[PDB]
């Protein structure tokens, strides 16, 4: 009782938290420019995200651009890198749990659909590690991290914790199976 | 800047340009050139 109600807020936490990071800009306070070609440029500081990167200061305060991703090993770490696949499987895996999670509120017979729910969390976690490190190895070939990074961070933290509830859960239900049986 | 020897200008032009270093215009133009019309960065 209990325990799935701390699973179902942290579950819904998780998937807000890492949605707001993908969707969000302030990942990286880099120190780049904004624009693009003209009939100089201005090297202040931007605070960029995954998509977007708008000019924090500067006499451009406000404009995003699109991040050119493409300017053997090192094409495809760019592709991953471009098309945020981990940082956008990880929402997608989360959402998948979410929705197991409620399935197992209408259908208490089945107990493989609240292992499912664990398997997706835990999933989702591994699958927001390799996008980080994508993210950081790709992004280096002064800065400073924002909140968007440390979102999709502790959106790991808090999924890894739904996973290991998810998976006691589990185990308490088939507990008490073989307790009457 | 070179000039003709026996010129009349020799001296006008030899503090012209002494008095464009003081003023800064000699580095001005240089940064206008080398810099701030450059390509790398």
């Amino acid at each position: 009782g209990v325990q799935m109600l701390l699973t179902i807020v942290g579950a819904f936490a998780a998937f807000s938290l890492m949605t707001i990071a993908v969707g969000t800009d302030y990942w990286l306070y880099s120190r780049g420019v904004c624009k693009t070609k003209s009939v100089k440029n201005e090297e202040v500081m931007t605070h960029s995200g995954l998509w977007r990167t708008c000019c924090l200061e500067g006499n451009f305060k406000g404009l995003c651009k699109q991040i050119d991703h493409f300017p053997t090993a090192e094409y495809f770490l760019r592709a991953v890198r471009a098309s945020s696949i981990f940082p956008i499987l990880s929402v997608i895996l989360l959402f998948m749990g979410g929705l197991c999670i409620a399935a197992s509120e209408f259908y208490k017979t089945r107990h493989n659909i609240i292992l499912s729910a664990g398997i997706f969390f835990v999933s989702a976690g591994l699958s927001n590690i390799i996008g980080i490190i994508v993210y950081i190895s790709a992004n280096a070939g002064s800065y400073s991290y924002g909140w968007s990074f440390y979102f999709g961070a502790l959106s790991f933290i808090i999924a890894e914790m739904v996973g290991v509830l998810a998976v006691h859960m589990f185990i308490d239900r088939h507990k008490q199976l073989r307790a009457t049986a | 800047v070179a000039t003709p020897k026996g010129s009349s200008l020799r001296t006008p032009v030899n503090l012209a340009v002494l008095k464009l270093s003081e003023a800064g215009v000699l580095d001005k133009l240089k940064n206008k050139w080398w810099y701030d019309k450059g390509e790398c960065g």
